[PDB]
């Protein structure tokens, strides 16, 4: 799915990802890729230190500038193959889907359907 | 643009 998951051990990304839930407790650690089917522009940066109070409503904002994409270009996140609430905080996505090296994954597309 | 924890080999984490 991921390739950070690929590109990185288990022991690795699980020590790093304790790492910074101790050192920033206030914020919420992500790691963000494009979804393959996703016909839209790639993300230079791929690791997010995001305000745990953020909203996913913000996070589709700030990716939207980053990837220079327009308003009639659609975005979609998935976070386990299910589009998160646009209301939903990322902490609390964090507390409720941090995987178990403790980052919080979450794909991106054109389409709202995962691919 | 501010990153954070550069120095570890992974471009560091973008701060928001």
């Amino acid at each position: 799915k991921f390739v950070y998951k690929e590109e990185h051990p288990f022991e690795k990304r699980r020590s790093e990802g304790e790492k910074i839930r101790k050192k920033y407790p206030d914020r919420v650690p992500v790691i963000v890729e494009k979804a393959p089917k996703a016909r839209i522009g790639d993300l230079d940066k791929k690791k997010y230190l995001v305000p745990s109070d953020l909203t996913v409503g913000q996070f589709y904002f700030l990716i939207r500038k980053r990837i220079h994409l327009r308003a009639e270009d659609a975005l979609f996140f998935f976070v386990n193959n299910v589009i998160p609430p646009t209301s939903a905080t990322m902490g609390q996505l964090y507390q409720e889907h941090h995987e178990e090296d403790f980052f919080l994954y979450i794909a991106y597309s054109d389409e709202s359907v995962y691919g | 643009e501010a990153i954070i924890e550069e120095d570890d080999g992974d471009g560091g984490w973008v701060d928001t």
